[PDB]
């Protein structure tokens, strides 16, 4: 989830 | 150069002991069940909300391989969307299901009259709708920016910057970790309040093994979900409130609570289908 | 006291003739005759709309029109070719054990434990199938029914006799008694002046209808009888058995002929029947499937593997084209 | 003692019964069937155009 | 593709509507077999849990559950015949004569041996395997009227206690119950039967709601 950004 | 290799492994096994399992789920049900009781139809909804998500890690994968995104804006949306939008079609399905054996077991005279094939496929296509509040803003506000020598995926900042982000990690945060651990909290309490009480399980030595094992399953499932899902929560707010340094530590920390977070994907179909007995009756 | 050993010695009397009688059993001289080979009859239609277990199927005359019964409640006349429902009536009682379509096609009749005859008027004005007749007089439950026309009617009960009514009236015309044991199944002859009914005393009862007489009767099953049918040409019946085993006898030869049993089959026969030509005798089983019986060969000629439960009633049509299986699990399947 | 000796007439009518040999009321089934083997579409399959299924 | 062939598939259609309508019903009310020895109180219970605040069926709701009762007593035929439609019925409503014991008449019947003996008849039956049995005894105060001037050992030889109301009704209770010998799969629930504010529904309602309970959990994989 927390990836990207 | 240990701490890359050690990444992309993490991800690469996960990744494929994920699609791996869920993809066996899919075959299972449609091969024997065919989605004709509503546990079933939830479960396969499961199976699908978490195949979707973990198709979305070797995107991830790639993109700090290369430090970069080659896929292109087009891959990079429709990519973020799917993210957002699985993640929550996933935890909402895990609700969904919790709710439903709580109905099933603490209320069994309504239990008559809700549980039907055809009220779990409008809970589904309502669910699968609902997430779609957050996946679709997410796949227009999905963004990709241009630096020196990288290529880099993110959201487009409406302002205030800071608001937005407060108001997107905070409703990430409440609807993704709080509400559906406090609805599973409940219901499994009060499930476990109930078969308590159940003569067929408060009975002889077979009985009690009966009422162990189911207690045991729940709280497994319950502390499997939180273990899973705490870490990359808390690990993002604390980003978003100090500074922290880039060191090896740092990145192993980010990239295992992600990994963690999606083996909760991977972790799911075991704990639901092939720990379920009827899908061990299926000789 | 005289009267028990001058019976016994009457039925000696009766096995020695027949013992006498038999030189063949239709082993001796149906060995000539080409088998009739590999038998695969696949699943044309399938009537889904039955939510509980059903019980029994009757084809129309018209080879077209079907009616089923079900633990639910309801009788369906179904449309054999476009899988259309004609026909839902709903049942006063859902404990329904057997059904019958008249051969004229305006009524169907529904009985079971609830000790009446229901004949439904399906021919009729107003558009609704109403209830036409209601025949009580039985104390059991009734097992099989059967028409002989609109008004004539043979009804085999659980309290160990069968009945023959006239609608009209409501009365019984005659009452068949004899059998010690529940009656299951009946079957009118082709001709329509003779029956047989097999009963729970291992025993085929052969009556006639004009004086309400016992002509023959016939043994040799070790347990409950609880499906019977006519050969085509009348001058034979098959019966199937709770002993895992199908019987031939024949009328005019007064015995048993032939028998149809396997060493893996070892559950109870719920329904029989025949094909046109006579040759293919079909037999619901327990083992959630149906087999296909040579009739002159005593051989297994196919099976109907295609239900998920007891199959409970198996019927052909009058003109032989497709077989109508109903089974437990709320479905049936027509097979050619 | 009226069951028994109901039961008595009974084996009187029983046993006073015309029998057939079985030799010829099985050869008599088997020419019915035999006669009748064409006209049979689950002995002999039927051609799917004159199949109504 | 005619248009009688239209107005047939839709009438089809209608008919299967209806047909999903009706089944639901049948699906949410709960069907009850209610079995018993004669003259042992089957249309004496059916009458109280009715009124105390061929076949007979009795439908009835109570805290918005609906029970619909099955009494087959005045049908004279053999049992195996016809219990096998009685397969996958939520629970058996079993009463027994408490005070029967010393009278039996019926047809040396022992009428309390032959309700022994139709316990283990259909307990043991194949059909019956993961039903549970409601076990009701009636006429409790007989008993306790009778057993102070009849001893239980007219009809239990083995019988050692004293002969008042509570050892004898708890030494019947368990000489009902252990004969159930598929204890892992059914469970028997036992009461006395009392002309009071409707104890006997309530009783069957928690029982029932304990058979659903087990169904529901068999239904959602837990067993």
């Amino acid at each position: 989830y927390x990836g990207f950004x | 150069m240990v701490t890359a290799i050690t990444i992309m492994a993490l991800y690469s096994i996960v990744c494929v002991v994920g699609l791996f399992g869920n993809f066996l789920v899919m075959y299972v049900i449609v091969r024997y069940t065919k989605m004709k009781t509503a546990t079933n139809i939830y479960i396969f909804n499961l199976a699908l909300a978490d195949a979707l998500a973990t198709s979305t890690l070797p995107f991830q994968s790639v993109n700090y391989l290369m430090g970069t995104w080659p896929f292109g804006n087009i891959l990079c949306k429709i990519v973020i969307s799917i993210d957002y939008y699985n993640m929550f079609t996933s935890i909402f399905t895990l609700c969904t299901m919790s709710v439903d054996r709580y109905i099933a077991v603490c209320h069994p005279v309504k239990a008559l009259d809700f549980r039907t094939p055809r009220n779990a496929k409008i809970v589904n296509v309502c669910n699968w709708i609902l997430s779609s509040a957050i996946g679709l803003p997410v796949m227009f506000m999905a963004t990709t920016k241009y630096r020196q020598g990288s290529i880099d995926c993110t959201l487009t900042f409406s302002h205030p910057t800071w608001y937005w982000e407060n108001l997107l990690k905070i409703c990430v945060f409440i609807f993704a970790f709080i509400m559906p651990v406090l609805i599973i909290t409940v219901c499994y309490g009060l499930m476990i309040l109930r078969l308590k009480s159940v003569r067929m399980l408060s009975g002889s030595k077979e009985k009690d093994r009966n009422l162990r094992r189911i207690t045991r399953m729940v709280l497994v499932v319950v502390a499997v979900f939180i273990v899973c899902w705490t870490p990359i929560h808390i690990y993002v707010i604390i980003k978003a409130l100090i500074t922290i340094p880039e060191t090896t530590f740092q990145t192993v920390s980010w990239h295992f609570c992600i990994a963690l977070g999606y083996t909760n994907s991977c972790l799911n179909p075991v704990l639901y289908a092939f720990l379920d007995e009827n899908f061990k009756r299926c000789f | 006291d005289q009267l028990r050993q001058e019976a016994e010695q009457l039925k000696n009397q009766i096995r020695d003739a027949r013992k006498a009688c038999a030189d063949a059993t239709l082993s001796q001289i149906t060995n000539n005759i080409d088998p009739v080979g590999r038998i695969q009859m696949r699943t044309r239609r399938t009537l889904r709309g039955h939510l509980a277990k059903i019980y029994a199927m009757h084809w129309g005359t018209d080879s077209r029109l079907l009616v089923s019964a079900s633990q639910d409640g309801k009788l369906i006349i179904w449309d054999s070719y476009t899988t259309n429902k004609v026909h839902a009536i709903p049942l006063r009682s859902s404990w329904v054990m057997t059904c019958a379509y008249a051969p004229s096609g305006n009524y169907v009749a529904c009985g079971g434990l609830d000790n009446i005859c229901s004949i439904y008027n399906l021919k009729t004005r107003e558009g609704n199938v109403r209830v036409s007749r209601e025949l009580a007089g039985h104390t059991g439950y009734l097992s099989c029914c059967r028409f002989l026309d609109d008004n004539q009617i043979v009804t085999s009960s659980g309290d160990t006799t069968c009945a023959l009514w006239d609608i009209e009236t409501g009365q019984q015309t005659t009452t068949f008694t004899g059998h010690t044991g529940d009656v299951m199944s009946l079957s009118l002859a082709p001709d329509t002046r003779l029956f047989v009914s097999g009963a729970c005393d291992a025993s085929a009862k052969l009556w006639d209808v004009r004086e309400g007489m016992c002509r023959q009767t016939f043994t040799g099953h070790e347990s409950d009888i609880n499906a019977i049918c006519f050969f085509p040409n009348g001058n034979a019946f098959a019966t199937g058995s709770d002993d895992a085993t199908c019987r031939l006898f024949d009328l005019r030869a007064d015995q048993e002929l032939m028998t149809y049993s396997h060493d893996n089959i070892i559950c109870g026969i719920t329904s029989v029947s025949f094909s046109k030509s006579g040759r293919l005798l079909l037999a619901g089983y327990d083992d959630f499937n149906c087999n296909v019986w040579d009739a002159l060969k005593a051989d297994r000629a196919g099976v109907l593997a295609g239900h998920d439960n007891r199959v409970s009633c198996l019927g052909v049509t009058d003109d032989g084209m497709a077989v109508a299986t109903g089974s437990w699990d709320s479905f049936l399947k027509i097979w050619n | 003692i009226a069951q028994a000796r109901k039961l008595v007439e009974q084996l009187k009518m029983e046993a006073n019964i015309d029998r057939i040999k079985v030799s010829k009321a099985a050869a008599d089934l088997m020419a019915y069937c035999e006669a009748h083997a064409k006209e049979d579409p689950l002995l002999t399959p039927v051609p799917a155009s004159e199949n109504p299924f | 593709l005619s248009a009688e062939d239209k107005a047939a598939v839709e009438r089809s259609k209608m008919i299967d509507r209806n047909l999903r309508e009706d089944g639901e019903k049948q699906r949410r009310e709960i069907k009850l077999l209610l079995l018993g020895t004669s003259n042992s109180g089957k249309n004496t219970i059916v009458k109280q849990m009715k009124i105390i605040h061929g076949i007979v069926e009795n439908k009835f709701t109570f805290k918005e559950l609906t029970f619909k009762m099955v009494d087959v007593g005045a049908q004279r035929s053999e049992r195996k015949k016809w219990i096998h439609c009685f397969e996958g019925v939520t629970a058996i409503i079993f009463c027994v004569e408490l005070s029967g014991y010393d009278l039996k008449l019926y047809e040396q019947t022992s009428r309390m041996a032959a309700s022994l003996k139709l316990f283990d008849s259909i307990c043991n039956n194949k059909w019956f395997i993961d039903t549970s049995l409601i076990l009701f005894l009636n006429k409790k105060d007989l008993l306790a009227e009778k057993i102070r001037r009849i001893p239980l050992t007219i009809c239990f030889p083995e019988y050692k206690g004293q002969n008042t109301y509570e050892e004898a009704a708890v030494y019947i209770q368990r000489q009902f119950e252990d004969l159930n010998r598929n204890k892992e799969t059914k469970e028997i629930y036992s009461h006395f039967t009392c002309s009071t504010d409707t104890s006997n529904i309530q009783f069957v309602f928690d029982a029932v709601t304990d058979v659903i309970i087990q169904n529901n959990l068999k239904y959602i994989g837990l067993c």
